[PDB]
RNA sequence: GGCCAGCAUCAGUUUUGGUGGCAGGAUAAAUCCAUAGGAAUGUAGCUUGCCUCGGUAAGUAUUAUAGCCUGUG
RNA sequence: AGAACUGGCGAUGCGGGAUGAACCGAACGUAGAGUUAAGGUGCCGGAAUACACGCUCAUCAGACACCACAAAAGGUGUUAGUUCAUCUAGACAGCCGGACGGUGGCCAUGGAAGUCGGAAUCCGCUAAGGAGUGUGUAACAACUCACCGGCCGAAUGAACUA
RNA sequence: GCAGUCAAGCGUUCAUAGCGACAUUGCUCGGCUCUUCCUAUCAUACCGAAGCAGAAUUCGGUAA
RNA sequence: GCUCCACACAGAUGGAUACGAAUAAGGCGUCCUUGUGGCGUCGCUGAACCAUAGCAGGCUAGCAACGGUGCACUUGGCGGAAAGGCCUUGGGUGCUUGCUGGCGAAUUGCAAUGCGUGGGGAUAAAUCAUUUGUAUACGACUUAGA
């Protein structure tokens, strides 16, 4: 399970060069160490630079803004494959950021066998307004009054015999 | 019909280890040609 | 050699038992379907062939024939099997109340010493209305998909100097398993 | 991509009455009864206004909604089936031997007796399904009709008088002689 | 909990089945396992067939009258799909074996007796709607097997007499079930709702 | 001349139908589906029976047949405004579902003496309907 | 005074629950409440088409007799 | 294949890798208790037929391992993508119609009118129609599509990657 | 097989750091006897294509 | 096998509580146009249901109702898949905790669960030996004989 991180790095302070730019970005990971450590590795990508050339400034939980309504995201992918690395937008219907990154993660290692250092997230958005949402399995959620029943159900055995043959009505 | 023979999903410990050999083998080649 | 004739074994006793039957109508009237005899014999025939198509159609041919001897088979008793997943299961036999001195002499070894008590109590079994006799027949009749007569073979009047008559069992291809266990 | 809802649309007319228990389908109207078992498609039917039937898979796959749409269809068939009818017309033609196809009925099978094909021996018998009654076509020289309820009887018995007639171990561009499905139709025309 | 425990191997999973029944003896419970021919399996027909076959193809070459015994009856068919899954070489597996009991239909006594199912093992649950599976009365029967047709009679039999039993039953139920609900509202009555019962 | 077609009739999953929860720190509980997340996940609310408003799994929970007008993405108060209006907790409360799980409960708490009490009423409760019967 | 035990209060090592106090972060984020704007998969209303009597459909209508989003406190 | 340095085995039991010279774990007196490593938790077999998101149906699937060999591909299996395209001035599919005159263009030759073949392969007229996409006749005709246009009303098309 | 002609892409950007598949163009120890097994089948069985008139045949498929 | 004498003695602990079929469907109740029929209701676990209170269950006094149950006699019908059991007709017979009395419990001391032999007799049969030769290395088999 995830966690948002603002994590940030201006290139240790030295003679003649006083107050760098302070580097600053979004970093999901489980714990602030592995957030740390993910943010060194991006940085040696965006620039050249390295881990002890720098310093971590400041790392701080980004809570989510409202966390009881239902968002639809667009999320901005990119991943090292089988060949050569490409970009990859998935809309994601949830209600956080960490949640929505978390069905991304678990989704890309299903159908695209990526594991966590291969992918950048580049860019979660909130996509405001209906009828902008591109994906059609995310617009499927979005029509009025939506009924739909969940046929055919499994009923959970705490024992091993049971007495009835089981009804899977719902 | 006559069912004809099925091939074993058994690897040999001769094969198995074979395989590592063969698969460290082209690893030496790989770094070699990534050089030239 | 030929691979189904094995293992090419000395069988359990010189009446071999007939392995299967002609299958079954059910609308055809009551008749047996294997008969037992002693085969002694050999000789030559002659004859006129009408078989058309021949190069022997009006023609004779000669040849070699077998004589069994088969005196009259005497019905002694009547068994009935109930159709299981497991094959066939003889659940009632039923006898003829007095049977003669040979097939008494079949269910002994030695015949001569012996004080020929076999059927004794099962003939005053019968001693009465029938009453029990009846029940078995009706035990057979009620279920029992397949009905066999048990038979035997009239030794005396054969010339062999054996006195010890052969027991069968001949199924019955005439349907209505009522009209079976009635004939 | 896993539909929600996928549904089609049974137009049922005024003659017909469509009974569904289960997957077992009733088509009751003016030429007869069909009834057609379903329990392998797994589908939902659903009657809106007694003249419009809504077939229904939720949760299903490209297989399964290819499934959808097929059930749509046979249901219909029996509906056309029970209306119009089906009318197949099979002429036969023959270069030298003239073929000669006759109705048998030995033990109540009503064969089809297919004699002096191509100048052949063997006389070819086709069985005759339930619900399928064949008449020859007066006035027209050298045809067949079949005539029933179900597409199934009517086509598949219209297969098999063509297949029993198989030019064996010969041309094709010489040997026209067989029987072949002239025209598929309706009994009823409008 | 039981002394025995009669299983309704119907449209259950042979597997799932048998590892079911398996750990339950070694563990000491006798279990009885019936209607085996409407057992079930996983995958379209075809499928099993073949693949019994290739097990129906491996024969001590030089003797087969000694090599892999290939069993036809639907029991024995799931009597080496649970055999296989018990130490049956040593004691405590022979010991273990010898309270199992494996039926094709239902036979007395155990037909006039309650007879349960394994969830777990149930192909209705298990498996995923329209995913095809294959019974297994056809396998057998299409392998050797060769009393698929008698069961079959002696089964639909077997039911009748059972409808009936039950039509009986569900009357003299339903007579228990009026008098009692003229039962309530009768202090002892009453009282029992406080207590739940 | 009818075309009866029937029926395979479910429990629709929907913005405010109502659902009780059977795992988890509420367990036993009800809530309303406010609004629909995916296939799996649904977000759900009960604030007169406590449960805090919160994505969860079709999983975790089962859906109960009794419905209500609820607004979609309904925050607790108009959750709280429609769950009291349409009367929702009563109604559950007249079906045989809760006094079930109410006889469950009840048959748990019970003291040792309580239920020798039982005993002795079953005792007496069998024989005026064995009584009852044998007579028709 | 020998063999085996049970309980209690103890000490060492450990396993497994129940419950209280705090402290940290956006001094959690939320929810909830008060305020200011918006669009909707458009809400009541209003207009219109053609019919099984009033349902639907195609415009308006910023929530009015549902609600939602964003912003500030 | 040659050096260097490094581990392991050798003088080393034990847990695991079903099995084992070099593979993973592992500071061997005799015992008790707790916790773990590697490996595991359907049953054999001690330990979850756990939970959660996905992907796969295999005519002998797969459980396998620097993802190494047959390995570049084929497939109207299926799921994700990327890049260009069309689309309520009406997308794809579907039938219905037009699909033209110079012109039977020149040589060819018995007969070749777009369609046996040899070379350009041009003009006009339009909404659009190629000195013609295949079937066809000896030669024509006739049909076909590529190109338009008429009802039909929302998505669809191509080339690649995983 | 060698050399060239194309040439999907990749080359650290990328066709002018280079590799490059299918085609294509250049001339040129042996043998006697038995048992079992494999199919990569000569015949027997059934099919598909073939100027296959018939007969005969050629190639191909299933097949031990 | 019957009789006569002599002796010997792989894990129960309230009840395995019976429709069949379907699962994208069912069960039950009711009603009618008697049907792949309308209407109501149920599941979402057997967490059930039936049995269950008495010196390990004694002895007695009753009250209420024609019930429940045990035991053995008994009228049949049913069950062949391993039927070996299932219902039913009745008479007797104890007991009933349906409700209320009446007595006994100690000292157990504060836990240690509390159906074969070895000989007789009587009668069925088999083997050996004999004979057989449809059998045969020897076995075995087929025969024959109070």
């Amino acid at each position: 399970h995830f966690k948002e991180y603002q994590v940030i790095g201006r290139r240790l302070p030295t003679e003649s060069v006083p107050e760098p730019k302070l580097f600053r970005m979004r970093i999901f990971a489980s714990n602030e160490v592995i957030a740390k450590s993910r943010y060194w590795y991006f940085l040696q990508k965006l620039h050249k630079v390295k881990k002890a050339s720098g310093e971590i400034v400041s790392i701080n939980q980004i809570n989510e803004a409202h966390p009881t309504k239902v968002k639809n995201f667009g999320v901005w992918v990119r991943y090292d494959s089988r060949s050569g690395t490409h970009n990859m937008y998935k809309e994601i219907r949830d209600v956080s950021r960490v949640a929505a990154v978390e069905t991304l993660y678990q989704d890309m290692a299903a159908r695209h066998r990526a594991r966590f250092r291969s992918i950048h997230i580049l860019k979660v958005a909130e996509i405001e307004k209906t009828a902008d949402v591109k994906r059609q399995y995310v617009k499927q959620f979005l029509t009025k009054d939506l009924k739909f029943p969940l046929p055919h159900r499994v009923q959970k055995s705490t024992k091993t015999f049971s007495y009835k043959r089981p009804s899977t009505f719902y | 019909m006559r069912v004809r023979k099925r091939q074993s999903r058994r690897t040999s410990t001769k094969l198995k280890e074979g395989i590592k050999k063969k698969a460290s083998a082209h690893r030496k080649k790989e770094k070699k040609m990534a050089k030239k | 050699g030929h691979l189904g004739f094995l293992p090419r074994k000395r069988a359990a006793s010189i009446r071999a038992r007939v392995k299967a039957f002609p299958k079954d109508d059910r609308s055809k009237p009551v008749a047996l379907t294997s008969f037992l005899g002693y085969k002694a014999g050999m000789t030559t025939i002659v004859r006129d062939l009408d078989r058309p198509g021949s190069k022997f159609h009006k023609r004779e041919v000669v040849e070699a024939v077998t004589v069994v001897d088969t005196p009259p088979v005497v019905v002694v008793g009547v068994v009935g099997y109930v159709e299981t997943p497991r094959g066939l299961r003889s659940l009632t036999t039923v006898w003829a109340e007095h049977l003669s001195d040979e097939v008494k002499r079949r269910f002994y070894k030695n015949w001569y010493k012996s004080k020929k008590k076999a059927f004794t109590k099962y003939s005053a079994k019968y001693a009465q209305d029938g009453a029990g006799i009846e029940r078995e027949l009706a035990r057979i009749k009620k279920y029992a998909s397949v009905v066999r007569v048990l038979v035997h073979t009239q030794i005396r009047k054969t010339p062999l100097a054996q006195k010890k008559a052969h027991l069968a069992e001949i199924q019955l291809n005439g349907g209505s398993i009522s009209e079976k266990v009635d004939w | 991509m896993k539909y929600i809802q996928t549904e089609q649309q049974i137009e049922v007319p005024e003659g017909v009455t469509v009974s569904i228990k289960s997957r077992i389908v009733k088509v009751v109207g003016p030429r007869g009864t069909l009834t057609k078992n379903l329990k392998h498609i797994d589908v939902t039917f659903t009657k809106v206004n007694n003249q419009l039937i809504k077939v229904a898979v939720h949760n299903g796959g490209r297989k399964h909604v290819a499934a959808l749409r097929t059930v749509k269809s046979l249901v219909d068939n029996m509906i056309t089936g029970v209306t119009k009818g089906y009318k197949y017309k099979m002429r036969y033609v023959y270069a030298h031997f003239p073929i000669n196809v006759n109705i048998v009925e030995k033990d109540g099978a009503k064969f089809i007796e297919v004699r002096n094909f191509l100048g052949d021996k063997k006389i070819r018998n086709v069985p005759v399904r339930d619900g399928v009654t064949i008449e020859f076509s007066t006035n027209v020289k050298d045809e067949i009709v079949l005539s029933g309820n179900s597409v199934e009887d009517v086509s598949q018995n219209a297969a098999d008088l063509q297949q029993i007639c198989r030019v064996r171990n010969k041309d094709i561009r010489k040997f026209l002689d067989g029987i072949y499905v002239s025209h598929k139709g309706f009994i009823t025309e409008d | 909990v039981e002394p025995v425990v009669v299983i309704d191997g119907k449209g259950h999973l042979v597997g799932r089945l048998a590892s079911v029944v398996a750990k339950q003896l070694l563990n000491g419970q006798k279990i009885v396992v019936v209607r085996a021919e409407e057992l079930n399996i996983s995958g379209e027909f075809f499928r099993n067939k073949l693949k019994y076959h290739d097990f129906l193809r491996k024969a001590t070459a030089f003797n087969k009258t000694r090599g892999p015994f290939h069993f036809r009856a639907p029991s024995r068919i799931f009597y080496k799909a649970l055999r296989g899954m018990v130490s049956h070489k040593t004691a405590r597996g022979k010991a273990a074996l010898e309270r199992l009991k494996v039926f094709e239909g239902i036979p007395p006594p155990y037909d006039k007796k309650k007879r349960v199912v394994v969830p777990q093992a149930l192909r209705v649950l298990r498996l995923k709607p329209g995913r095809k599976y294959t019974t297994l009365g056809k396998l057998s029967t299409s392998v050797g097997w060769k009393y698929e047709d008698v069961v079959a009679k002696l089964e639909a039999k077997r039911k009748v007499s059972s409808a009936e039993y039950y039509a009986k039953k569900r009357a003299f139920t339903k007579k228990v079930a009026s008098a009692n609900a003229t039962a309530a509202e009768s202090d002892v009555a009453k009282q029992l709702a406080a207590l739940g019962y | 001349t009818d075309s009866i077609v029937k029926a395979s009739n479910w429990r629709l999953v929907e913005v405010g139908r109502v659902v009780l929860i059977k795992k988890g720190q509420s367990a036993g509980k009800l809530a309303a589906i406010v609004e629909i997340i995916d296939q799996k996940k649904v977000l759900i609310d009960g604030p007169k029976a406590g449960v805090p408003r919160q994505a969860i799994n079709l999983g975790q929970v089962v859906l109960t047949p009794l419905t209500f007008a609820l607004p979609r993405g309904a925050r607790t108060a108009t959750v709280s405004k429609k769950w009291a209006a349409a009367a929702v907790c009563e109604k559950w409360a007249a079906s045989s579902w809760a006094k079930k799980i109410a006889q469950r409960e009840r048959r748990a708490a019970l003291t040792d003496f309580e239920r020798f009490q039982v005993m002795v009423l079953r005792k007496q409760k069998r024989y005026t309907v064995k009584k009852a019967l044998a007579k028709a």
